[PDB]
């Protein structure tokens, strides 16, 4: 009986961790793109817009 | 780092090491910056003790806006029906004011007061007091953005305390918790206050005990002349300028034996509840009353370290 | 002695 | 302006409820609504509109409302039956509440900042963050809650604090969580037994939060070190023993008197199910320590680090041998003992 | 008189425990909690206020002694310090245990528990914590104490009291 | 008069709602047929408003207001703390033939001549008692109805119970009035105070003990120290008796004894102390101390001698 | 989980 309970919990944990990994991969790609964009991207100029 | 230093400091709080001894409090002249009319206001009042975690982003520069916003919140809270504008003139008023000369050392933050005044000057309805005296233990572990005021004292109705505490908790992200004094600390206070030298004894010294007897109830009060108690203390005190745990035990044992000789009742089995003397009086529920202006800082320092221990 | 004279 | 006429007042209030945004709330419009309240009293449709105005500009209005009844009557409109056809065509508290950052920000300001004057960047309001794609765009700039304990049950903010390691937020969370745990515990600090189920639910939330983030909080370690001596070993066995698995890696000699001396004394005098439970928890602790150690070598010396895990393994071997002797060679215990050595 | 560990021969499948304390109601409740369950051995519980005991001849040999101290009372602590001077040194080798009550309600406490910690360390014995007024907590302490008693009496092969000394030893 | 109306309204406002009808029935100043006109289902304020109008339509003096006050007082009688007096007489004096009217007249006249303005009322109670209410005044002030004095006098007996509210100013005068009206030479105040007038009465008349002898489990647990427990039980039973203890709530002791314990051996002056005992039911908490283990088997006689000595406040010297 | 299962084995 104990072994059966352990297997059920393992399967549920597996699906949950898979979902978390997917979301975290998306976030990592977003951070990479954002840092790349920012890296790609004084009194005289400031006085001009005013 | 500060987070690691906090962790280490808490984890070396083990029970292998013996607790230390304490110096006899010394009468100190009040600082010049201290305002006599406020000090006279603080004495002879019954306060309720709380402990408080550090306030996040509290500024001393803008107290007027704090007072105005708290006034609007209090006014709107009492009448749960209808809305309230912020800048109007209401039935009651709230004032933020700063005490001076109440800090133990130059590192401690300044104390301040919050009052509810019923304008009709006005008459004070509720007052709360934030202070930190000798708090170098807590200040080391906390960053710059916070303010450390571990002790809070309230005088007035509890229904107003709940409202003010709710506002502070929501605004500065702090946690209010009641502070209690057990029999162990209260019997130390008795001896330390008896050790202090007083020119004139305004009031007698009294102890209150609670007897546990199932369904029944009982209280015993023990009052004794201050000069007699001073002689009894001078009988057992042999360490110059310091109070030791053995001396406190002997001082309590003398009273226990004196009571048992007459009444055949073991006062050791009971629970000490209240201690009152010529300098202050205290209750286990967390209430303090201060009668002597010379020994204010010592009482505040004891209570401050007690509150510091409760949050760390 | 319980002083009864008060 | 239609709010003036009494005939249209309830319906205009419903319409203004949906259109209202931050730019629409202005101080002079705030005075008009208060004036209408004096003339007509406590109208339910006005109370809803005023609350929406307070949320956008808390520095102007203060309303406390009793408790949620439906303020706008949900009467069946004339086109409700037709909407069904159109819909067919279309078809075919212990934890603080979430509130925006405290409005003492700015507060008394002499003038607007130069960056604000030039309309440079800003922050993302907390109310707008409601979907994961919205979180992806604005992860770098966010508005934190007024009380940091509200992050516990919000999944989108957990992704933010998964990678921050900022100090003030850590301190705020530390103080809130430590005080809460101290106050809510069962055998410690006034021995409260009424919470019973509430404490279990809170502990489950904490455990589920630290399974994500792949580490444990600092408050939990202090709570275990303080409350372990007074524990009886049965009150909250599952959650208490699941908190032990998330203890940060440290030298075995240092944490031995703090944790394992109490665990062993509770171990040798208890039932067999307690023994199996602690073997399970120690196996999970070993797996977590190994997982965190392996990534470091890709990046105390390594020789020092292996000594700690070897001492832990030898300690649990000693535990297992004595436990087998005490239990008279029960096979149910031997299964767990071999489960440990499989890892 | 001085109590001795191995004065009398053991009985057949029998274990005896002695509880020493000032609160009689707590002792009675603890004895009932210990005796309610069913075990393989035969159990006997003796209740006493302090040592030395009144003289008797029919007393069977004592296997384990538990000193229970109330943290809300100085009287109990003084009583236990007095009682500790009437047991021979041979009897502290894994056959004495200290039980402390009342640490749950800190506001009532008259004794700093550094005191009981230092006392237990001085006499080389374990220190246990339990709030005996709560029945749910008392039930599990009764079973733990029964298991220790069975170990001390010699009813588990390969483990004796002197061995139990090393199992329960504190690092510092 | 408006003063009597205000007095009656205040007295009625004091009365609890559920028992107002019984008080009104006992007072029976208002006609019975008038009572059912008023309805007691409605608000308390409306009832008192109506009752004021009914009692104002009829002529209401101050005497009937005082009578209502006495009637209300003897129902509660635990709102005040009482004290006891004792009167003594000469050896050769003969037993008197008590007359109520003469007692009333004498107690009237003494107060009437010593002061000038004073109101005294009488309510002859069943079971051989008298209730008196006195409003104090002088030559140049009208009587003060806010602070009256109540005294319960048991005829044919030396005892009278009085309430301590404002009697401090005119204590000797009331003592003289009581000792003259009842034909007694001397009077003294017993040092025994309580809030339970019936317990005071039972102690003073010493009738709290009314029992007269006439002919017409889990054997595994072993309890050592059993003989000590049975002995302490026997001693407690002997010392505290077997009757229900009279209910007190307070006891005070004043100590002026020397300290005798190396410590203050050279000192020759007494150690000055004052201690008090307070309990909802004293003498019942004390009875349970020894079995619980907080006191020794025989308590000191100072604690077990309250009802026998009729004493509540003590003074002890070396 | 296994820990809750051991708890409910204890309960019986």
């Amino acid at each position: 009986s104990t072994k059966e309970s352990k297997n059920e919990k393992l399967k549920e944990d597996l699906e949950r961790e898979q979902r978390w990994l997917d979301e975290q991969q998306q976030i990592m790609e977003s951070l990479n793109v954002l840092h790349s964009e920012l890296k790609n991207k004084s009194e005289s100029r400031i006085f001009n817009e005013l | 780092p500060l987070q690691k230093r906090l962790e280490s400091v808490r984890k070396q709080s083990s029970f292998i090491l013996t607790p230390p001894r304490r110096k006899i409090p010394q009468c100190s002249q009040l600082q010049e910056d201290v305002d006599p009319q406020k000090v006279a206001f603080l004495l002879h009042k019954q306060w309720t003790l709380y402990s408080l975690t550090p306030l996040y982003k509290f500024s001393y520069s803008n107290l007027k806006e704090y007072s105005r916003l708290l006034n609007a919140f209090i006014v709107a809270e009492k009448q749960k029906g209808l809305a309230v504008e912020v800048g109007e003139d209401f039935n009651i008023k709230v004032i933020f004011s700063t005490l001076l000369g109440m800090k133990g050392t130059q590192r401690d933050p300044e104390a301040f007061l919050v009052q509810i005044v019923s304008k009709s000057e006005g008459k004070v309805l509720w007052t709360g007091w934030f202070c930190c005296v000798f708090g170098d233990s807590l200040l080391e572990t906390v960053s710059e953005d916070f303010t450390c005021l571990p002790l809070f004292l309230a005088n007035g109705a509890e229904s107003n305390t709940a409202i003010i505490g709710t506002w502070f908790q929501k605004t500065f992200d702090c946690y209010f918790s009641p502070l209690a004094i057990n029999a162990f600390n209260l019997s130390w206070m008795a001896a330390m206050w008896t050790a202090c030298k007083m020119d004139h004894y305004v009031a007698t010294t009294e102890f209150l005990w609670s007897v546990p007897c199932s369904p029944q109830s009982l209280d015993i009060s023990f009052a004794i002349h201050p000069e007699d108690a001073k002689a009894l203390w001078d009988s057992v005190h042999k360490t110059p300028g310091e109070v030791t745990q053995e001396e406190v035990d002997l001082f309590m044992d003398c009273l226990y034996s004196h009571f048992h000789r007459h009444f055949k009742i073991h006062l050791s089995a009971t629970r000490l509840v209240r201690v009152s003397t010529s300098v202050a009086s205290a209750h286990t529920d967390g209430k303090i009353k201060i009668l002597c202006h010379k020994y204010l800082i010592g009482v505040l320092a004891y209570l401050t370290e007690l509150a510091i221990f409760q949050i760390e | 002695i319980i002083d009864e004279s008060d | 302006a239609s709010l003036q006429d009494d005939a249209l007042c309830p319906y205009v209030c419903h319409l203004l409820y949906l259109l209202t945004k931050k730019e629409n709330v202005k101080p002079f419009r705030v005075r008009k609504l208060l004036d209408l309240q004096a003339k007509m009293g406590m109208q339910p449709h006005l109370q809803a509109l005023l609350s929406l105005y307070k949320f956008f500009a808390p520095a102007l209005i203060s309303v406390s409302l009793p408790v949620k009844k439906i303020y706008f009557k949900n009467s069946e409109n004339l086109w409700k039956t037709a909407l069904l056809a159109v819909k067919q065509r279309n078809r075919g508290s212990v934890i603080p509440v979430l509130n925006s950052s405290s409005y003492t920000k700015e507060c008394g300001k002499k003038e607007m900042s130069l960056s604000d004057c030039l309309n440079r960047s800003g922050s993302f309001p907390l109310e707008q963050l409601q979907s994961f794609p919205q979180l992806l765009q604005n992860i770098h700039c966010l508005e934190l809650p007024s009380q940091m304990g509200s992050v516990l049950n919000n999944s989108l903010l957990l992704h933010y604090i998964n990678c921050v390691r900022d100090e003030p937020v850590l301190l705020r969370f530390y103080y809130w969580l430590s005080q809460t745990l101290q106050e809510e515990c069962i055998w410690y600090k006034v021995n409260n037994y009424e919470h019973g189920k509430e404490f279990t639910n809170f502990l489950d939330t904490i455990i589920r939060a630290e399974c994500f983030l792949q580490e444990g909080f600092y408050s939990c370690e202090a709570f275990l070190y303080k409350s372990l001596p007074l524990w009886d070993g049965l009150c909250c066995r599952s959650q208490f023993l699941q908190l032990v698995s998330w203890i940060p890696f440290s030298s075995f000699s240092e944490v031995k008197p703090l944790l394992f001396d109490h665990l062993a004394q509770l171990f040798f005098t208890s039932t067999i199910y307690f023994k199996c439970s602690v073997l399970q928890s120690l196996k999970e602790l070993l797996q977590n320590w190994l997982l965190w150690l392996s990534m470091d070598i890709h990046m105390t010396t390594l020789g020092g680090s292996m000594n700690s895990v070897s001492k832990l393994i030898h300690y649990v071997g000693w535990l297992s041998t004595t436990a087998m002797r005490l239990e008279s060679n029960n096979t149910f215990l031997l299964h767990f003992i071999l489960d440990f050595y499989e890892k | 008189s001085v109590l001795r560990p191995l004065d009398k021969l053991p009985g057949l499948n029998t274990a005896t425990i002695l509880l020493v304390g000032t609160e009689d109601a707590l002792l009675q409740q603890l004895a009932d909690s210990m005796l309610k369950e069913d075990c393989a051995s035969e159990l006997k519980v003796h209740l006493a206020k302090s040592l030395p005991l009144p003289s008797s001849v029919n007393r069977p040999r004592i296997d384990l002694i538990v000193f229970v101290v109330n943290l809300h009372s100085k009287y109990s602590l003084q009583n236990t310090e007095e009682s500790l001077r009437h047991v021979d040194a041979s009897f502290f080798l894994g056959k004495v245990c200290f039980l402390a009550t009342g640490a749950g309600r800190e506001s009532h406490c008259s004794i700093h528990r550094h005191t009981v910690v230092k006392l237990a360390h001085t006499y080389q014995s374990p220190l246990l914590y339990c709030d005996l007024e709560v029945e749910g907590f008392r039930a599990t302490m009764a079973q733990r104490l029964v298991r220790v008693l069975q170990i001390c009496a010699g009813h588990v092969p390969g483990v004796s009291a002197l061995n139990l000394l090393s199992l329960l030893r504190s690092s510092e | 008069d408006e003063t009597v109306a205000e007095f009656i309204k205040r007295t009625i406002l004091k009365i609890p709602m559920n028992e107002l009808t019984t008080i009104l029935k006992a007072w029976d100043f208002l006609s019975e047929n008038q009572l059912q006109t008023v309805n007691f289902r409605q608000r308390k304020e409306s009832v008192v408003q109506h009752l004021i109008h009914l009692c104002e339509e009829k002529r209401a003096s101050i005497s009937d207001a005082a009578l209502l006050d006495i009637i209300y007082m003897q129902f509660h009688q635990h709102q005040k703390v009482w004290e006891v007096f004792q009167m003594s007489k000469g050896p050769g004096e003969d037993v008197d033939l008590f007359d109520m009217k003469q007692f009333k007249n004498s107690f009237k006249k003494i107060l009437q001549r010593a002061l000038k303005n004073v109101t005294v009322s009488f309510r002859e109670t069943e079971e051989n008692a008298v209730w008196i209410r006195i409003a104090w005044g002088t030559q140049y002030t009208k009587p003060n109805q806010y602070k009256p004095t109540y005294v319960v006098y048991y005829s044919q007996t030396p005892y009278a119970f009085t309430s301590s509210s404002m009697l401090r100013r005119n204590t000797p005068l009331l003592g003289q009035a009581l000792t003259i009206a009842s034909k007694h030479h001397q009077i003294v105040k017993m040092d025994l105070r309580s809030r339970y007038l019936d317990s005071l009465k039972a102690i003073v008349f010493k009738q709290y003990n009314q029992t007269f002898e006439t002919h017409n489990m889990d054997s595994r647990i072993i309890h050592e120290n059993i003989v000590e427990k049975e002995r302490v039980q026997r001693i407690t039973q002997e010392t505290f008796g077997d009757y229900p203890q009279p209910q007190l709530e307070f006891a005070q002791y004043k100590l002026e004894t020397k300290f005798k314990s190396s410590i203050l051996a050279e000192r020759e002056e007494p150690l000055r102390c004052l201690i008090k005992f307070s309990s909802p039911h004293l003498l019942e908490a004390l009875k349970s101390l020894a079995p619980a283990g907080i006191a020794d088997a025989p308590l000191s006689p100072l604690l077990t001698c309250i009802p026998n000595k009729r004493m509540n406040y003590f003074k002890i010297r070396d | 989980g296994v820990l809750a299962h051991l708890e409910r084995l204890e309960t019986q």
